[PDB]
């Protein structure tokens, strides 16, 4: 389909690009995966002219960085001068899929120059940094060393090439500000993945999404003592040849907060080849989740397991940001509706959110051991029955069915039966809370009244611990378990881009998101009639909370009323949707951003035609 | 004025209604572009 070499035929000649980011070869956040995935295609387009600028960490260099010698004499002399001037910079490869060249800068080896660098920064842009941040000083040092390295590289080259600088986050924006300050012949691109004040204002302040035009950012930066971070972020955003954002919602957020409309939007992608390794895997995962729910619900298995649906929500433990309260309230409403209608369907909800636990509870382990004992007894009895039937059937005689069970088989069956006796109800959580009184999820469940009762048609399972293949009760990784679920509900409120819903959708599981996330807006914009492809968008921007909850309840009820053939068709449609989120297509927006940057920086040599051409209308 | 404003910068008391507002940084920065 649409490859990188479609329509951007451009004279690249002697051009070098720097992918400056604070997290390269240092796993801190989530856009680490974005850089790791984009590196392969970007380097394939760029050949050997792709560099990454980032801080040095002993752990990172020990685990995934292989030190090497730089291939050009210019890098040799720049590194020699850089080490001989009182700093400490190393060179090597990044041990990832693409294997790009990396320069690592040790911010701890330049503490002597912070006093003069702060003064120069203030004399250049009137930016001050308080002494107690311990993070902004690191950003300032990283920017100073980055701009000094760029200046030395351009100055010491016999022939000056076209250098492109690309920064990603406000810990690196000081470098962009300084390189623009010193009038270096460089093309600067600034891309933001999350507004700094967005996270601060969403928590505490109410109706942050209904008051964008009524926010005078200066004060809100003032009272929180994050004024200087916003100052450098906004300054770096302003003095950029090309300004870029990751999603539309963040685009409006930056426009109303950073006071600059982003020129191009660049969604985050991923490599679909590794995830693709498609119904056998889902069937196996569903069967083993059936095994798990049989283990947990021993002694209360009064509902058909062929008409049960599995819902799940995952991510970091943010009750409000992920909208778990909305999901719980809508689950209660759906339980009420199903109980009224007298339906045979059952909904089992999973909640994978980290919490502060110590160990498992006795009930879950007891149930799992009981299930294992029942399975073993059934296997032993069925093996004996099969052997007896085979031997009695070779002699051409009908099996006398009343004599295939003897004393010890009855003893084992009886032991199993008394093992499956229980008077209480299955627990709603599989661990022991250390803050059970202050837990919001459990408090909400208690308020809405879901205790896995016999009459309840909706079951709630809370699994705080990270999902691992070595777990005593769920020995499975995140990917395989997600593959088997029926639907993924993410009623998020504030999220610049949804990594988890993207992973769910690329997997081929129908998902529910909001118009309030980058993924939701991307899907809504790039396809028509999204409901047919297994994606349901919750309108949260132009609606109240009760409206958002009723709509989500209606979506869930509509999903629960679908027949098996309808579910199969919807699942096939969502299967044939993974290629929209791969870097093979999403990498073109970054390339267009680069072309804009070169056109702005060197209009004499480069000229760009503003082509914004780039699709899935319908299937029924 | 200059030195005392610089001090208020490191100790972090910014008069963001007036001289320490981002507008001054804007009019200083816009000359370089
Ligand atoms: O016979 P083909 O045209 O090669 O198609 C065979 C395809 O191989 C793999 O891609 C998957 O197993 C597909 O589910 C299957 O349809």
């Amino acid at each position: 389909p649409g490859l990188e070499d479609w329509e951007d035929e451009f004279d690249l000649e002697n051009a070098v690009l720097f992918e400056v980011a604070w997290e390269v070869a240092n796993k801190v956040g989530g856009i680490y995966t974005v850089l790791q995935t984009k590196a392969k295609v970007t380097g394939d387009e760029w050949g050997d002219n792709y560099f990454l600028v980032g801080p040095y960490t002993e752990q990172g260099v020990r685990t995934q960085v292989e030190l090497l010698e730089a291939p050009t004499p210019a890098l040799k002399r720049t590194l020699d001068s850089m080490n001989s001037k009182g700093c400490k910079v190393y060179f090597g490869r990044w041990l990832i899929e693409g294997g790009p060249l990396v320069v690592l800068l040790d911010v701890g080896a330049s503490a002597w120059a912070l006093e003069r660098w702060k003064g120069e920064l203030w004399d250049t842009c009137n930016i001050g940094v308080p002494w107690y941040d311990r993070e902004a000083n690191d950003a300032v040092l990283f920017g100073f060393l980055t701009t000094w390295f760029l200046g030395e590289f351009l100055a010491q080259s016999e022939e000056k090439p076209h250098v492109v600088a690309h920064f990603h986050e406000w810990l690196a924006g000081v470098g962009l500000c300084l390189c623009r300050a010193r009038r270096l012949p460089v093309a600067t691109i600034f891309t933001t993945h999350a507004t700094l004040l967005g996270r601060y204002l969403c928590a505490g302040a109410v109706d942050f999404y209904n008051n964008l035009e009524n926010f005078n950012v200066d004060k809100e930066a003032g009272e929180r003592q994050i004024y200087h971070r916003y100052c450098m972020e906004r300054a770096a955003a302003h003095c950029a040849h090309v300004f870029t954002t990751v999603s539309q919602i963040t685009a409006i957020e930056a426009q109303h907060l950073l006071k600059r409309k982003p020129d191009i939007v660049t969604p985050n992608g991923l490599n679909v080849k590794k995830f693709s390794a498609f119904q056998n895997l889902h069937a196996q995962s569903k069967a083993r989740i059936q095994e798990f729910v049989r283990g947990h619900f021993y002694g209360h298995l009064d509902f058909n397991l062929d008409k049960t649906l599995y819902f799940f929500i995952a991510g970091r433990y943010e009750f409000s940001n992920k909208g778990a309260d909305v999901f719980l309230e809508a689950l209660a409403r759906l339980n009420y509706l199903l109980r009224v209608n007298g339906s045979e369907q059952t909904v089992v909800a999973f909640f994978i959110m980290p919490a502060r636990t110590n160990n498992f509870n006795v009930e879950t382990l007891k149930g799992q051991a009981v299930r294992k004992q029942l399975w073993d007894t059934a296997n032993t009895v069925k093996e004996k029955f099969g052997r007896k039937l085979y031997e009695s059937l070779l002699v051409g005689s009908l099996p006398d069915m009343n004599k295939m069970l003897d004393k010890e088989d009855f003893t084992m069956m009886k032991r199993a039966i008394f093992a499956t006796q229980r008077q209480s109800f299955p627990p709603v959580c599989t661990h022991n809370m250390l803050d059970d009184s202050s837990d919001p999820i459990l408090t909400t469940i208690r308020r809405i009244g879901l205790f896995n009762s016999s009459a309840d048609r909706v079951k709630v399972i809370f699994h705080p611990e990270f999902l691992s293949s070595t777990s005593p009760l769920l020995p499975v990784d995140y990917e395989e378990f997600v593959r088997g679920c029926h639907l993924g509900v993410f009623p998020s409120y504030y999220e610049p881009w949804g990594y988890t819903p993207a992973e769910c959708t690329v997997m081929g599981i129908p998902s529910i998101s909001t118009n309030l996330s980058g993924f939701g807006c991307f899907m809504e914009e790039h396809i028509a009639d999204p409901s047919a492809y297994g994606i349901y968008i919750l309108d949260r921007r132009f609606r109240s909370l009760d409206d958002s909850c009723s709509q989500l309840t209606s979506f869930l009820y509509s999903f629960c009323q679908q027949s098996r053939r309808q579910r199969i068709i919807q699942r096939n449609r969502t299967e044939r949707l993974s290629d929209l989120l791969d870097w093979k297509y999403l990498g073109r927006y970054y390339m267009s951003a680069r072309h804009m940057a070169l056109s702005k920086a060197f209009p004499e040599h480069f000229t760009y035609e503003p082509n914004e051409a780039d699709p899935r209308p319908a299937s029924v | 004025s200059s030195e005392e404003r610089k001090e208020r910068w490191e100790q972090g008391q910014a008069d963001y209604m007036g001289a320490d507002s981002f507008d001054n940084i804007k009019r200083k920065l816009d000359t370089y572009l």
